[PDB]
RNA sequence: ACCGUGAGGGAAAGGUGAAAAGAACCUCGAACAGAGGAGUGCAAUAGACCCUGAACCCGUCUGCCUACAAGCGGUAGGAGCGCCAGGUGUGACUGCGUGCCUUUUGCAUAAUGAACCUACGAGUUACUGUUUGUGGCAAGGUUAAUUGUU
RNA sequence: UGACCGAUGGAGUGAGGGCAUGGGUGCUAAGGUCCAUGUCCGAGAGGAGAAGAAUCCGGACCACCGGCUAAGGUCCCGAAA
RNA sequence: AUAUCGGUAGGGGAGCAUUCCAGCGACGUAGAAGGGAAAAGGGCGACUUUUUCUGGAGUUUCUGGAAAAGCAAA
């Protein structure tokens, strides 16, 4: 039986608030924007965070391709991959990510400092990269937000 | 009284239950089991044409006892079952006694064979 | 008193020790004897004046 | 005379697999392996009533964090000024008040970002 | 109207007739006032005053419903592997159940 | 019984019911192979292996979950769904977590050990010393073998 | 503090190990080996160091969805600038 | 009142269950023991009570007594 009486609520899938948010990339430092697109994603924001609920914001970033590397990151940085075979060790540069396009290096950043789990898995694809700062997300009405009031 | 009137609630309950049973039949329960899981819930006439042209051993038994349970539904009813008007509504396979042997092998060496049995329980029922 | 309700003096009787029967008792596994050794085993006695 | 405890010996076991009604495979019937996976639970139940409370004191912190950055000012300088200003409300209820009640969060808040 | 007030050492939100379980207060019998005066927030909805010591004049009352309400039975168990320790006792929290008359 | 040329070694195996009243007859089927009825009986889920009828092990039905997911399989949180009025089944998702015994300075150890269950399995008794708890008598204490009356 | 000493009943142990300091030996080698003085593991859980027997902090009667700190920390995984 | 309460080898203290016995109380075909399910309890625990289904003839409390007196690994 229940001797407790004052407890703390989770919030479920019917009580979260669920936002659509849009974030310029125009000057930001790349992991600098990732961690707080990040914390927006897992949504440590929201006074009802729940870490075992998707209780975070849906993040439209636009402007990708003009965001900054500091120092000789932008190829000196190597990315180590393995094909499986016997000599199969890989490098590529986020210049290579960028080249391939922006959404994968802003994904590949992003997955690394999300939570390593089925609920991270889900939450990376609430996040939405784009090029240039037209996009077609209409019947959602996304709110702006100043990335660098975060 | 105890004892007597438990009997006469069970002997009341079965009166509305159509089944047969085959026991003890020298052959192995998993092997049995596959027509078993084949024919489970079919419609009878179809099951018996299944039955009867079904390349397993078992099937000849199997179809024998269908046979019986279809019969118990007509003796219980007092009459008889239209065309596509029963289906197999319940039936299992049980593991029953086996039989242990033991086989040479070679160096002097003995191993047990065992001659397994199985237990079929069908019921009947209308396709309601 | 009668037979129905006998009563030994206070502290006349006591229950004997038993070893070897579990962790609880805190006389089990290796019965209050060590580990190896000659003490340990079957049949052990002492030569007296040896 | 000859003593046997056949039927205390069998519920003492029966007792115990009750218990592990629900487990994986072997370890819900039988017996050697559903004892051994039972007593590995109970160490880790006393381990884990130990973590609750740290568990919980977390979330309170960060439900806390989130409201006090939407009222501009992050944790660490609310519970200065909470402190400074001696009021004694704990975590709990100020996380429960977060969630639930965000007029007086906005009061406690107000009353200390002199 | 809610208010937050600590009853035995820990803090409750209380409103009116809410049947709180607490820790044990002993030498009590069942319909015994009991008076909590050390509440930190009062809420009057709407109007909400937090004090530092204390609100002034804030006030809980009380009735014991229940004198003695035990809580459910926790195992705990120590073991320590391949040395042969282990022991296994039970544990139950004692607690009162009290019914909240007026709030002040 | 079985095993050994032989001397010799050496098992397993009790229980229907008060009373055989131990199931005439009918149905399916080549057949009691088996079953469903009828009948006997307090009871046949007491039907011949028959009192009771556990576990390991094997099935069917019903409820919930499960085909993007990765480690001792639990533990602490926690939505939803489903049953019988505050209890109960399941459990999306989250945190923590390298079984147990023995042996060792030290074992997740790739050191030892166990297929699993039920049953069996290991500080006992006698005598003589000694110490102590509790008692009876007390400058004394106590009988042994044995003998009488019952 | 309280357990120092006497007398008596019951023992177990007599394969140790790491670190720091003073040394011998070795090659001013060894997770080497032999002594001395402390300490810890042995027989000790909890916290930080990614994960470590003895390095740093700290000795677990039980419960709690309360508060303060130690070492070490406060961009995200991960609590706090 | 204050203090204390991590522990291997090992020392000490206090108890539960089992089989049988004496004394005193009881129960049972209007349902004993045993088997299945559910619920409650104990400074703490070994364990103990209660309801119901199966079962169809024995069982049990308190005090004291005596032991073929408790298994997870050989
Ligand atoms: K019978
Ligand atoms: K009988
Ligand atoms: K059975
Ligand atoms: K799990
Ligand atoms: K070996
Ligand atoms: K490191
Ligand atoms: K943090
Ligand atoms: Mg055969
Ligand atoms: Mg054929
Ligand atoms: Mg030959
Ligand atoms: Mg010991
Ligand atoms: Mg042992
Ligand atoms: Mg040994
Ligand atoms: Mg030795
Ligand atoms: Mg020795
Ligand atoms: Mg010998
Ligand atoms: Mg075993
Ligand atoms: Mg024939
Ligand atoms: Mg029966
Ligand atoms: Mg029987
Ligand atoms: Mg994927
Ligand atoms: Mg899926
Ligand atoms: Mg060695
Ligand atoms: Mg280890
Ligand atoms: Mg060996
Ligand atoms: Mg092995
Ligand atoms: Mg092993
Ligand atoms: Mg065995
Ligand atoms: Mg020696
Ligand atoms: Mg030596
Ligand atoms: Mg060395
Ligand atoms: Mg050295
Ligand atoms: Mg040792
Ligand atoms: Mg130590
Ligand atoms: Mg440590
Ligand atoms: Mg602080
Ligand atoms: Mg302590
Ligand atoms: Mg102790
Ligand atoms: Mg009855
Ligand atoms: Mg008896
Ligand atoms: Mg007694
Ligand atoms: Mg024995
Ligand atoms: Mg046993
Ligand atoms: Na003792």
């Amino acid at each position: 039986m229940d001797t407790l009486s004052f407890k703390t609520i989770s919030a479920n899938k019917a009580t979260v608030t669920k936002e659509w948010v849009i974030v310029d990339a125009e000057g930001q430092t790349l992991g600098r924007m990732c961690a707080k697109v990040a914390k927006l994603l897992r949504g440590k924001y929201k006074p009802n965070f729940t870490p075992h609920v998707d209780c975070g914001d849906n993040v439209i970033v636009i402007n990708a391709d003009k965001i900054v590397l500091s120092g000789n990151k932008w190829d000196g940085r190597i990315y180590l991959r393995h094909t499986g075979y016997p000599g199969g060790q890989r490098q590529f540069t986020p210049r290579d990510f960028m080249n391939k396009g922006p959404e994968y290096l802003f994904r590949k950043v992003v997955k690394g400092m999300l939570p390593k789990n089925r609920l991270g898995a889900k939450i990376i694809g609430n996040l939405y990269v784009y090029a240039g700062t037209e996009h077609k997300h209409e019947a959602q009405q996304p709110r702006q937000l100043d990335i660098n009031s975060l | 009284a105890r004892k007597h009137n438990s009997a006469e609630a069970r002997k009341e309950a079965l009166k509305q239950m159509y089944f047969a049973k085959l026991r003890n039949v020298p052959t192995s329960p998993r092997k049995m089991r596959l027509v078993a899981d084949m024919i489970r819930g079919m419609e009878v006439n179809r099951a018996l044409g299944v039955l009867k042209f079904s390349n397993k051993e078992a099937s000849a038994r199997v179809e024998k006892l269908l046979r019986s349970a279809v019969a118990n539904w007509e003796e219980k009813n007092e009459r008889k079952a239209e065309e596509g008007e029963l289906f197999v509504s319940r039936i299992c396979v049980d593991g029953a006694s086996t039989l242990k042997r033991l086989r040479p092998a070679p160096q002097g060496r003995g191993y047990r064979i065992r001659k397994r049995s199985n237990h079929v329980t069908i019921y009947v029922d209308t396709l309601n | 008193m009668n037979l129905s309700s006998l009563k030994p003096a206070e502290g006349a009787v006591k229950s004997r020790k038993r070893i070897g029967r579990g962790p609880g008792s805190g006389l089990g596994g290796t019965s209050t004897r060590g580990h190896k050794g000659a003490k340990s085993r079957s049949g052990y006695s002492k030569k007296i004046g040896f | 005379p000859r003593s046997v405890n056949h039927v205390a010996s069998r519920a003492k076991r029966k007792r115990i697999l009750k218990l592990t009604r629900g487990y994986f495979g072997a370890r819900k019937n039988v017996w050697t392996v559903a004892k051994n996976t039972w007593e590995k639970g109970l160490t880790y139940a006393y381990r884990d009533r130990k973590s609750k409370k740290r568990n919980f004191r977390a979330l309170w912190i960060q439900r806390i964090n989130a409201a006090a950055r939407l009222e501009g000012m992050s944790y660490s300088r609310l519970m200065g000024a909470l402190h400074a200003n001696g009021i004694e409300i704990n975590r709990k209820v100020l996380a429960d008040l977060a969630m639930n009640h965000p007029e007086a969060f906005r009061a406690i808040v107000a009353k200390v970002k002199n | 109207m809610y208010v937050i007030v600590d009853i035995q050492g820990q803090q409750m939100k209380v409103e009116q007739g809410r049947r709180l379980f607490v820790h044990h207060i002993k030498d009590v019998e069942s319909g015994a006032s009991v008076e909590f005066d050390k509440v930190l927030l009062v809420d009057n909805n709407g109007a909400i005053t937090v004090g530092s010591p204390l609100v002034e004049g804030a006030k809980v009352v009380c009735e014991v419903l229940t004198p003695l309400v035990k809580g459910d039975k926790v195992l705990i168990f120590h073991k320590k592997r391949r040395k042969g320790y282990r022991k296994l006792n039970g544990h139950r929290q004692q607690f009162t159940e009290i019914l909240v008359k007026e709030v002040v």
